[PDB]
């Protein structure tokens, strides 16, 4: 060790390049010895008030300094003049409370800074001139109140940024305008409460967005912008609707959250042509009242649409849904249902809580890969006896409180579940063959139970 | 199968019986087992249902045959018969008892 | 000896030494001869009996009991049972009888229970029953009636049990049964009717049963009203669309209603009123109710289930007129704030989800400790106060998934049975294995969370 | 109880952090342990959140660290960094390489 800080551990970092780590020795100050050559210098949680009585520029192989969970209150304007190698600092756990208002500048190799965790308010503008390197960018848990959108306009480099967990209400137009490169953008646990109708016109290059666990009482249109957007987030917060073509701006997006959000209403065409999109879910929409349409995005694989007012579907509804492998449309108000032949690779259908009173032949019909189909809660009157002809791997399968007086036993031999509770006027008894497999029964009466080797004196009717 | 039975199982005897026939289920212990009858034995009541007419046991106190559940048609001797159920005493809304155990 | 037991026939005696016979299943082409009197019970049952008779058998003054079931009878004769003084009860059911026996069954003083289910009888002849002083009980089921006669039922002032079900009655003129003063049970389910009088039922003022069930109404049967003595009632799988205001006020002491399968929508608030007797009540999908409803009167009910519907909220001394109550289900409604529920002692079970419920303060379910299943899923609750579920001994199943929980309140409700919080996305922090041992359904909504507790009486956890 | 750390628990370890520290789970043998640091180790990114900042991995292909999921702070060498994305290839929307590997 030569050059290696007393008390603190080094090491090569290239060959002839030294990494030094005084990280928790709890430091008044640094060590006023230390070599150049130095290309790694941490320290970390040492109780630092200030720098320096001697502080080390000259310094120019530095490639990284962590500088977190000391107790800084400002940094001095020539603080890191001489360092031509810094690629990343470190500023975090401080309680710094303000951006530098100069001792950042032209740090031309800079690529990724952190200051959060910090009790920052106020950014000066042009804090970070001439940081033509910076790709990363880190003010969260901080106590910023708005878009320091002066300073941010330089930073054309930038491809992250997180501005969490701050304070910031209310978002301006082209509020990120020079930001062209940015990728990764997160707004998250704030107080955004409004934004403007082009507040994100600046970004082409963002792919992900995060407005999540916020304030919003409508939704962001400003989206409409993001082209090249691919994840996007704006859940717990208090949006009541989506509108019509909300995301038509916005094509190869993949995931969409918007739960925890008191949506009542959701456009036909909202979520049109997102042809990467997969799965949509769609909760407590009460204010929906005709079924969506999805055209020029068939590549839907799980469809969920409950708890709201849709009377019946297109007939050539599956049309629209191939890929589609579960479909849960419980606690709706349906009556008529469509041929859902098309709609193979369906392997799930939840329809309980509807108003059906009849099922008719050919709207189950080739449903090959279909296992589970609960038809629980309707006003089935009627089934015709061939509607289960057809659907081989069929093994789940309730028609609970149906009003049902007869069964079509056709096909569908050696299913696994099998619920019946509720149809009172199903009454007659079925046999233990015809349905070897059955490992969960429910059924109307306890004798018919017992005619499947149960019924004590477990399923159960009672 | 069965006399006058028109499907049944190996193990659980009649599963359906012949158009106005009543179904009854007897647990052989621990199996049930499903015979065809003409009418219900004593006990049982002979209920008709439009998809299966069934024999049904009384479960009323003290009851010998009835007309449905929660009417008794002749009661255990030694006890008096009021209204399709089973007393000692009788009532009160005016009864008593003739050279018969029927209280009026 | 034989002692004249019709060969073929098997016999064997009855009182002191009454005589019953059974010739039943034998297939005669006619019944026997020689068969002495002193029979006092006559089985003739599934046997191809064609007409009664070349040679009938009177003076079988002793016939307690005469059994002519699946013989294929067409008509009966006018003096076909004129010997028999002792006759209590007939048997013709299974037979091809068109019509009841225009004269042949008058006059059978004794005669108590009668038989004559699973004909094709459509017309019944005023008086055919006259002079059947002794008649408790008549079967009319699986035939071919239309309309009820009337006229026919006036004589019989002594009936206490009858059935007209399975036939094709649509329906039913004011004061149709009105001299069966002393009928107790009355059974015309599974019939096609549309319509009945709103006095249709005045007559029998002794009837505890009714059965309307499996039928074609449209609307509540309000004829309903006079039947004071009632016990049961039931008129399911109909087409009824409401319950009217103070539909029940006419029968204290009901026991049992049954009025699912009826696409109920609407149920006045009073309806349920002054039934002490009533122990439990369901009313599913009633949409177009928006107030509970009042229950006074009528405090015993143990199970109050009531959902898809519009509740807004409780009033806050509801549970004031449950007690007793054991099991509550208000799921899938629009409740916002909460009672007290504390009165309501004696809960075993509560379902509360599906509602807009947003907040759960503290006395909201203070004291309630028989309660062991409490179901808060599916609501908004943004907020819980810490000590809601201090007081809850024997909860072992809790249920608060999809919720909009940040944080928990641990304190209290230590060592449950069942535990469920997924769908609350700010609820990232962690959960001990002590704080709650006995935990063997968890669910969660972080998977992290759940290695908390061992996984990737043997317990399990799920993300 | 542990470095920085205000409750823990015998089977788990630390269950809470001091304000600004990340906890890392270490899930050795089916069961969780709890640590808590004041930023996380490579592998992980630094996620922050008002009840609990949480060290997470970014199972993101040929990535050494990076800025959140979804996107790479710095990849490995021998593939090319596009985007917060790790390619052999890496476009053609108007790349190249230098002296360096980030297109
Ligand atoms: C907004 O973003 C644009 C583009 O990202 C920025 O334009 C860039 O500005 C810098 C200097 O401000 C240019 O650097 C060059 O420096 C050399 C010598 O130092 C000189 O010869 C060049 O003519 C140029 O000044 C860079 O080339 C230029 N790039 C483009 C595409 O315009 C702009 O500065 C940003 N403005 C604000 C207010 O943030
Ligand atoms: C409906 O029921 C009442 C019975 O409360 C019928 O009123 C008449 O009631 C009397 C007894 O209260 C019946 O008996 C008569 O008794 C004397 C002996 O005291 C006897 O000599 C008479 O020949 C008769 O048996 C009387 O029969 C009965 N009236 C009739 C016409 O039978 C009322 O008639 C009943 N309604 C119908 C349509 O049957
Ligand atoms: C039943 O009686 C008819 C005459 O009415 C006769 O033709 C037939 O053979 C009889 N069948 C049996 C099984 O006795």
């Amino acid at each position: 060790l030569r050059g290696c800080p007393t008390h603190c551990h080094c090491e090569p970092d290239g060959r002839m390049l030294l990494r030094v780590d005084c990280s928790d020795l709890g430091l008044s100050e640094l060590p006023s010895n230390l070599s150049v050559f130095t290309s790694y210098l941490d320290l970390s949680m040492n109780n630092i008030s200030q720098l320096l009585p001697n502080p080390l520029p000259s310094l120019r192989f530095l490639e990284e300094l962590r500088l977190a969970g000391n107790a800084l209150t400002y940094i001095p304007k020539g603080a890191f003049t001489g360092l031509y190698s810094l690629k990343v600092l470190m500023l975090q756990n401080n309680q710094l409370r303000h951006v530098p208002t100069e001792a950042l500048q032209n740090l031309r190799s800079l690529q990724s800074l952190r200051l959060d965790a910090n009790h920052i308010s106020y950014v000066p503008p042009s804090c970070f001139s001439g940081l033509h390197s910076l790709r990363h960018l880190w003010l969260d848990d901080n106590a910023l109140t708005e878009i320091p959108v002066q300073a941010f306009r330089s930073l054309s480099a930038l491809q992250a940024m997180t501005l969490a967990l701050n304070k910031i209400h209310h978002i301006p137009d082209y509020a990120f305008g020079n930001l062209s490169s940015l990728v990764v953008l997160h707004l998250h646990n704030n107080r955004i409460h409004s934004l403007g109708k082009k507040c994100f016109d600046g970004l082409h290059s963002l792919e992900t967005l995060d407005l999540n666990y916020n304030n919003l009482d409508e939704f962001p249109t400003a989206i409409r912008t993001l082209s090249n957007l691919k994840e996007l987030g704006f859940h717990s917060n208090n949006i009541r609707s989506i509108p019509e073509k909300a995301f038509v701006g916005n094509p190869s997006l993949i995931t969409i959250h918007f739960y925890d959000n008191p949506i009542q209403f959701v456009g036909r065409s909202a979520f049109q042509h997102l042809p990467e999109l997969r799965t949509l879910t769609l909760n407590g929409a009460s204010q929906i009242t005709e079924f969506p349409d999805l055209t020029g995005t068939a590549n839907l694989e799980s469809l969920t649409l409950t708890g709201a007012q849709i009377s019946s579907l297109p007939q050539t509804v599956c049309n629209q849904l191939p890929n589609l492998q579960v479909l849960d449309l419980s606690y709706n108000l349906l009556e008529d249902l469509p041929s859902f032949s098309v709609c193979q690779k369906l392997q799930k259908i939840d329809l309980r809580h509807n108003e059906i009173y009849e099922i008719k032949v050919d709207t189950f019909q080739q449903l090959l890969s279909l296992r589970s189909l609960n038809l629980a809660w309707n006003k089935i009157a009627i089934i015709h006896p061939n509607a289960f002809s057809t659907l081989p791997s069929l093994i789940k399968l309730d028609l609970s409180s149906n009003l049902l007086s007869s069964f079509p036993i056709t096909g569908l031999h050696g299913l696994t579940h099998l619920k019946l509770t509720g149809n009172h006027a199903l009454q007659s008894l079925i046999s233990s063959e015809n349905f070897p497999e059955l490992k969960v029964i429910e059924m109307p009466y306890a004798y018919q139970c017992c005619a499947f080797g149960v019924c004590e004196n477990q399923c159960s009717p009672a | 199968c069965a006399k006058g039975c028109e499907l049944c199982s190996e193990v659980n005897g009649c599963l359906k019986c012949s158009p106005k026939l009543f179904i009854l289920l007897e647990r052989n212990d621990i199996r049930q087992v499903g015979v065809c009858l003409p009418s219900c034995p004593p006990g049982y009541f002979d209920a008709r249902n439009p998809d299966m007419n069934k024999c049904i046991k009384c479960k009323i106190e003290h009851c010998e045959a009835c007309f449905s559940h929660n009417f008794c048609t002749k009661c255990k001797e030694g006890l008096y018969l009021h209204k399709g159920r089973c007393y000692p005493a009788c009532p009160e809304g005016s009864s008593a008892a003739n050279g018969t155990m029927e209280c009026s």
